[PDB]
């Protein structure tokens, strides 16, 4: 069965700009289709027979291509462009879609904003004691994260996540949990969080005492 | 000139009360023969297939009075054609094109009682003919009648009112008023020369047919297909390919037709007992298969919904159509009464859904439904041997209410007319009369 | 018009589950239906479709009767069948529509899709931290709150502030799946003012553990 390779992954870029992407057939293909999904909703359909729009999609976005190769535009790129396109062709049984391609708002660099919490008294009387930092509205997504009881570095025991890129300010977001036991937990008094980032040479500390 | 042509224009579409009032008592009686003699043949099956019953028991001597049945309905049919009206022979339509020619008699005072009760035997007996035939000639005969009981004079009269009964008899057998009307103006009229037929009459006596139909056949259909899938513009080219096959084949049917008419006119050598016997034999072989296999055997009508559904097997289509070629080859060619219209919407409805199958296991990102070309199908053969498209697109439509795939019946029937011509063959109604009227001549 | 794909969940491995999308807005009637599926961080894949009237069915190559899709027009309802269910089979399952232009189908209009689990693992409800300010105390225009919700499986948790009032500055963190275990975290930024005056309360619920929770963030004495 027919084999879609979308050309790039991802990629980003700034509002008001040509930005292209390609849809490469193993075979030959004709009136491929078009799918916006954004995060955590279902896709729909934008362009379809290789350049009509569906009603209610944007002048600034268009389509063509022939062949074994197909490409979809966005002249003057806006905001509510980012999203993740997925081609697909029907043309050939049984139908196929490409491995999609995800459009991210390029913007201006921004220092992560590093707060840091104790385990909360609910948690603590179950022999449990999380750590929670969150480093807030960071850009580019690249950042590391590490840890230190009592000024000595830990690894273990931490877990870490991002978020997508924001709908409105277009930054990104990460928490790191270090969960420990109860019993480890008191035995040590300092707990700090380092944050480092493009934007720094020097990481960002943010930090507690137990007492 | 131009005053003459301005003269006309201005005088343009003015039909004499008269013959508009005529064509209305036309309608009505067509109408109503049409009606009784659709019952009458309803009734002889329904009896014959009863009979079925009180004989039940003996396999063999149900095998027998089948025959029996069949054989004596089609020789009494045979009979009255070759002892009483010889003209009733047949499908009548090529005979009427003659009288609209004023190339043929029309003694309806023979034709009439004959067409209709040699008819009745004919088809209660099982024959594949359909009732087009015995109906449209058994119109244009009564508007002779009343032509000649009210003694109409003018050629306008003559030929409107034999025009009309024409095709309110078309209407009265497969309730389709449009189809009977474009019928006269694509086929029946004179194709070479002016003729002084009244459209608006012709009108008047469909509609009052179609009427006395509906007066008698309410809340029913011929064929209830439902309403089918809509046809992608990227599957139109499939059924233009369709059309190229009936194309190809359109010709030599006709051949066949036309073959078969003179090769069994040798079995007989014209003697009216080895005819009405041959006829016996024909028939009883149509009551016959149509125990063991119906498919084979009657006006088709019945295994149109069932094939265009898909219920039949590729196999099984194969064998209908190709059993189906033979019998009514066998019944139409040996001048037996009745027409050829509906065993040509069969043959056409199988075929276009066998290839409807093929393309559905060919094309699955087409999301084809077979009975789409069953329905594009049904009238081509009528577009490829008749070679009158308008009319047999506009019957389909009135019979199977699916006007959405309107474009691939124009397209398919199209192709046939094309692929038909450049192989050669003849409008087969044509190549009838210009074969009646051959013999006609070389006999002097 | 709207698809709602539900019957989603936890199912063990080899057994069977069936999924059911409920249509509305159109005539079910002339459309063929199709199901789709996307697992987890990767791509999109076609499981099967079916036309108006049933009489055709067809798969993707998956052997046999991994799938079953069947459909009643009677209560414009489309369902999925999936059997010997194994890992490869968690995945989100879309149903959709389908239509074409100039004849090369397309996938018309999509549901929101039911989410499919295939694990041995046990339902274990959450468990609702709340994560106040740490010894702030440290007045800024923006204070940053949150809460942890932690040890609850399967997906998933559903996580809002003040009710859904509280739509802005807010960011919940994709679950992190250890030991059989989801654990995520939300934070909400507020203005300093506001937060100790009034209330600010984080809502987790569980539907799969029957679980519903709404944590008041409270300052640390």
């Amino acid at each position: 069965d027919i084999v879609l390779t979308q050309s790039p992954a991802i990629m980003s870029a700034a509002p008001g700009d040509k930005v292209t992407m390609t849809c490469s057939a193993s075979s030959s293909v004709s009136y491929i289709h078009w799918y916006q999904q954004k995060s955590g909703t279902s896709p729909k359909r934008w362009i379809y027979d290789t350049s009509k729009l569906t009603s209610g999609v944007p002048v600034r976005f268009s389509g063509s291509g022939s062949g074994t190769s197909y490409s979809l535009t966005i002249n003057t790129m806006e905001a509510e462009d980012a999203a993740t396109y997925y081609c697909q062709q029907w043309s050939s049984h049984p139908q196929t879609f490409g491995g999609g391609t995800k459009l991210e708002i390029l913007r201006a660099d921004a220092a992560p904003t590093v707060s840091i919490f104790p385990p909360s008294s609910e948690q603590l009387t179950s022999g449990g004691a999380s750590v929670v930092c969150f480093l807030n509205n960071f850009y580019p997504k690249d950042i590391n994260v590490k840890w230190k009881i009592d000024g000595s570095e830990r690894q273990n025991g931490v877990l870490n996540s991002w978020t997508d890129q924001d709908s409105k300010d277009s930054t990104y977001s990460m928490s790191s949990t270090l969960t420990l036991t109860k019993d480890e937990y008191e035995r040590h008094n300092s707990y700090t969080c380092e944050a480092t980032h493009k934007t720094s040479t020097s990481p960002i500390v943010k930090s507690f005492n137990r007492a | 000139r131009r005053r003459q042509l301005i003269r006309q224009l201005l005088e343009r579409d003015k039909t004499p009360l008269a013959i508009l009032f005529m064509a209305a008592v036309v309608g009505t009686l067509v109408g109503l023969a049409a009606v009784a003699f659709d019952k009458g043949v309803a009734w002889l099956q329904n009896q014959r297939m009863g009979a079925l019953v009180h004989t039940a028991d003996n396999y063999p001597l149900l095998l027998t009075v089948a025959f029996l049945c069949s054989a004596v309905l089609a020789m009494f049919g045979y009979f009255l054609v070759r002892k009483y009206a010889p003209e009733a022979g047949g499908s009548g339509i090529p005979e009427i094109e003659g009288a609209l020619e004023d190339q043929r008699p029309v003694r309806w005072w023979r034709v009439l009682p004959v067409k209709f009760f040699g008819g009745l035997g004919t088809l209660g007996g099982g024959m594949v003919l359909g009732r087009a035939g015995p109906t449209v000639q058994i119109g244009g005969n009564i508007g002779r009648m009343v032509l000649d009981i009210f003694r109409l004079k003018g050629d306008e009269a003559r030929h409107t009112l034999l025009a009309t009964g024409a095709a309110a008899g078309l209407a009265a057998a497969f309730n389709a008023p449009l189809a009977g009307i474009l019928f006269i103006i694509e086929e029946m009229r004179p194709q070479f020369r002016y003729t002084l037929i009244s459209i608006k009459a012709v009108f008047i006596g469909v509609i009052m047919s179609t009427i006395m139909y509906r007066i008698f056949n309410h809340e029913v259909a011929l064929i209830d297909v439902g309403k089918l899938s809509d046809a992608p513009l990227n599957t139109l080219w499939l059924y233009l390919i369709l059309g190229i096959i009936f194309g190809i084949f359109g010709p030599i049917f006709n051949k066949w037709v036309l073959g078969m008419q003179d090769l069994l006119h040798r079995v007989h050598g014209g003697n009216i007992t080895k005819w009405v016997l041959m006829g016996g034999a024909i028939g009883g072989l149509c009551g016959l298969l149509g125990f063991v296999a119906p498919a084979t055997s009657g006006g088709g009508f019945n295994l149109i919904p069932i094939a265009t559904a898909g219920n039949f097997s590729m196999g099984m289509l194969v064998f209908i159509f190709v059993a189906r070629v033979i019998t009514t080859l066998l019944c139409f060619s040996s001048g037996a009464p009745g027409g050829i219209f509906a065993p040509m919407l069969a043959l056409g409805t199988v075929l276009g859904t066998a290839f409807g199958m093929v393309a559905v296991e060919l094309f699955p990102q087409y999301h084809l439904e077979a009975g789409t070309f069953a329905i594009a199908g049904m009238g081509a053969l009528l577009a490829a041997s008749i070679r009158a498209p308008l009319t047999g697109i506009i019957l389909v439509l009135e019979m199977t209410d699916n006007y959405q795939l309107i474009l691939p019946m124009i397209i398919t029937g199209l192709g046939a007319t094309l692929l038909a011509q450049f192989t050669g063959g003849k409008p087969l109604y044509s190549a009838i009369l210009a074969r009646t009227l051959a013999k006609q001549e070389a006999e002097q | 018009v709207r698809l709602l794909e539900s019957g989603g969940g936890l199912v063990q491995p080899g057994g069977s589950l069936k999924l059911s999308c409920a249509a509305s807005g159109f005539d079910y009637s002339r459309y063929w239906m199709s199901w789709v599926r996307q697992a987890p961080g990767k791509g999109l894949k076609w499981i099967g479709e079916i036309n108006p009237v049933s009489s055709t069915i067809n798969y993707t190559p998956s052997l046999k009767d991994k799938f079953i899709i069947s459909r009643d027009n009677a209560k414009d309802t489309l369902y999925l069948q999936i059997s010997k269910v194994r890992s490869e089979d968690t995945a989100l399952y879309y149903c959709a529509r389908l239509y074409y232009g100039y004849g090369y189908w397309y996938f018309d209009v999509w549901g929101a899709g039911t989410t499919v689990t295939v694990s041995s693992a046990k339902t274990t409800p959450p468990s609702v931290y709340p994560l106040a300010p740490g010894s702030a105390a440290a007045a800024a225009s923006m204070v940053t709150l949150g809460c942890l919700v932690k040890g609850y499986f399967p997906e998933p948790v559903t996580v809002t502030w003040n009710s859904g009032s509280l739509a802005a500055g807010v960011h919940t963190f994709p679950a992190v799946l250890q030991a059989a275990l989801y654990t995520l975290s939300s934070s909400v930024t507020v203005p300093s003012s506001s937060w100790p005056s009034e209330t600010v309360t984080c809502n987790v619920a569980h539907p799969a553990s029957s679980t519903k929770v709404d944590k008041k963030i409270v300052p640390r004495a």
